[PDB]
């Protein structure tokens, strides 16, 4: 399954290259037309980067769940991005991580996509 | 001579954190911190003296970081946007440490305060842990610098952000994630939130100075950072010896500084040197307020 | 190393400065300027191209305050409440420099901004006016200054605080009180109240540093600052000539630079220079504006 | 007449050597027991020092005039001191002037006050 996703600074780049799995990075013109996770970042107090919600705008009839790379030092406000998502679409979190995640972070992940995938 | 121009942005990111700093700005007048004492009675004696001891560290670490690595850093800098961001930040140092001398009015009398800055002063461990910080910082003042002196500056700077400060701030959230001190735990999740975007911002100018180092150059700072990394662990598990013996905690707080020591790590786009372990659970509750949603543009 | 205890107060003058940048705090998204533009196309094209002009000026001077001019400053102060309350300032002087982006934004198109910025940056007047001004503070760039060094680095920074913004000051205010560009005017006079006390606290610092010097010292930085403020002088009324004759206002500028030269005297304790006259009676309306009473921790 | 003043950096010090008139700086415990005019300077925004209030209360009942020294750069804030102690008083505003006094603020003060001593 196909694996959405964006990065400012590099983190969510660099769990992509853990998960050996079909990744694209997301720009304002991309139209996705088959099923897809999202990764985010989390920005500002909690919130979706703004090209993550345009890009959803266009293609959230196939978005399937979603996960949220953050910080805990956050506290609530930790992988937030992902709850707003979640709401907004209907669609379940998959996981969040810190920063790049640890090795735990990558297996839970591609255990919960198995899981959704039915 | 060049006039900062902000109709021209000169990097993808200074806009976006000079508007962040702005939007966390606080001050210390908006948290009372005098309920605390109802709490502050119930710890015995060796808890009160460790929660003073970490504070006066915090202190000196914030007044070095305001005072000479915020403006030795950004006067050497080029690109005048995030010169700019640099200004606030340093700012916003002076902030934290005008902060923990609020807590201390209200937990303690003006004997025991000079007692603590004495200790401060004086205790032989913290000045050996600031001197290897600051001695980066001092290389920064003559006229022209190497990027090889400013990216190691950098990193020195994001070591003590994102690293440094955690043995510290390890008790006060511990605490406010059991219910006591959670008045001044609030002023320390307020300090964390805004150290949190620090060191990601001057990660992100190190990671741009090291892609311009020469390739020897680069292998040099690599193999330099590391050893900084680890001499600052070795300096750290003496003093989280000295702090926490007395309250059973050492093996918990070591734990947190390998924790925060992999997220500096990353904050320099290198990666982790520490074994992955989860957060204290209590730490973790420690870190969970109210007060840290607080928009100042709202 | 010592840690700031703003439990026992290293002056008497610090922490009451402290509170009251706290109580200016402002950044330029409270003051929309975009009802600026009826009154901008009213302007004849030369009064536009002066207008452009010492706002770019003004730019550059905050740039070097923030980015050289307190950092400097400040690394080298014993005194930690006040280096607190410099670093702050210093912060404040970006958020000025910013403000002015923030104007250009709405009067001029991307192409007009940029050709005002290529038009500072070469401009061999503010070089010269810049470069006096810093070469005092490029002294501090080493690890031990001299009193005498920091003295005269603190008369160049009430100099250009108390003195030399006001050549550039004088137009927005005199628009401002004819009712013209009065939102960008609001700004002006929010900078202004900042550096109103940015000056007085300077020369406060500097008149201690003053006490401790030599006899001979007290001598030679008396004759120095004499020689410092005619020579900044000579260049003011260059400056005045080139921007103001097509508008008709040298002679105008000139008495409220010499006004103005005469309150930083004054904020060194020093005996004024020029000959007293009053405000021009335009500027004066031009300072009284609603937003200046505005206190953050109300 | 006796004038009592208070200065934080000097200004209203040196204003008041120039005047060549009987003046002494307030403390705390002092008690004028005669007619006397005061000179404080502007602080905060637009206020009268707290020295000077607490003066004030205890010696309100001699107090025939107030002078402010402040800084134009404060608009409607200019010397605002002295209108709060002329209202809370009902005593004149004797003049306002800037740091030290221009030679014209003497002798506007100088005319003024022989002005109000009858
Ligand atoms: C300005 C700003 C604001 C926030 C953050 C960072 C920055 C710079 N981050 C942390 C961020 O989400 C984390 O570092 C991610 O790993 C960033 O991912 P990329 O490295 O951009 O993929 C963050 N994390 C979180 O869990 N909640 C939040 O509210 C925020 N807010
Ligand atoms: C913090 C702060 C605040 C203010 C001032 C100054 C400072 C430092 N000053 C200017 C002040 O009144 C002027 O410099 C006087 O001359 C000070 O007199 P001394 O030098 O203390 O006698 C001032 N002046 C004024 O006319 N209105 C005001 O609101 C203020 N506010
Ligand atoms: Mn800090
Ligand atoms: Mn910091
Ligand atoms: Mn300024
Ligand atoms: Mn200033």
């Amino acid at each position: 399954m196909l694996v959405a996703y964006d990065s400012m600074t590099g983190n969510v780049k660099r769990f992509i290259h853990k998960l050996n799995m079909p990744a694209v990075q997301i720009d304002e013109d991309l139209v996705i037309d088959e099923d897809f996770i999202l990764i985010t970042y989390t920005t500002g107090f909690g919130n979706v980067p703004e090209r993550v919600l345009d890009f959803l705008e266009r293609n959230n009839e196939k978005l399937k769940g979603v996960s949220a790379s953050g910080n805990r030092n956050w506290g609530d406000m930790f992988g937030a991005s992902a709850d707003k998502i979640s709401t907004k679409y209907e669609v379940p979190i998959v996981s969040k991580f810190e920063l790049s995640g640890t090795n735990n972070d990558v297996e839970y992940f591609k255990e919960r996509v198995r899981e959704i995938a039915t | 001579m060049r006039a900062v121009n902000w109709n021209k942005k000169e990097d993808d990111f200074s806009l976006m954190f000079w508007k962040q700093n702005i939007a966390q700005f606080w001050t210390e007048e908006e948290i009372a911190v005098s309920s605390d004492k109802n709490t502050w009675v119930q710890l015995s004696k060796e808890e009160q003296i460790a929660y003073k001891r970490v504070l006066g560290g915090l202190t000196l670490l914030d007044t070095k970081q305001g005072g000479e690595g915020m403006p030795l850093v950004l006067v050497h800098l080029e690109n005048l946007q995030a010169k700019s961001v640099l200004a606030f930040m340093g700012a916003m140092e002076e902030v934290h440490a005008k902060s923990y001398s609020h807590i201390f009015t209200t937990l303690a009398t003006e004997e025991e305060i000079d007692d603590i800055f004495d200790w401060v002063d004086n205790h032989p461990l913290l000045e050996k842990k600031a001197g290897i910080i600051t001695s980066y910082y001092r290389r920064l003042l003559k006229p022209e610098v190497t990027k090889k002196e400013l990216y190691m500056a950098m990193v020195a700077s994001v070591f003590l952000e994102s690293y440094l400060f955690y043995s510290g701030f390890f008790y006060p959230l511990y605490l406010a994630g059991q219910g006591k001190l959670t008045a001044s735990g609030e002023i320390i999740n307020l300090i964390i939130r805004d150290e949190s975007i620090h060191g990601v911002f001057v990660g992100i100018l190190a990671q741009q100075i090291f892609a311009e180092l020469s390739a020897e150059e680069q292998q040099e700072v690599q193999k330099e950072t590391q050893e900084l990394l680890m001499e600052l662990y070795e300096i750290e598990m003496a003093y989280t010896e000295e702090i926490y013996t007395s309250i059973g905690l050492v093996e918990d707080v070591n734990r947190f500084v390998r924790y925060n020591a992999n997220k500096g790590l990353m904050n320099l786009g290198l990666e982790p040197k520490f074994e992955e372990e989860e957060i204290n659970p209590i730490v973790l509750n420690g870190l969970r307020t109210d007060t840290k949603n607080h928009d100042f543009f709202s």
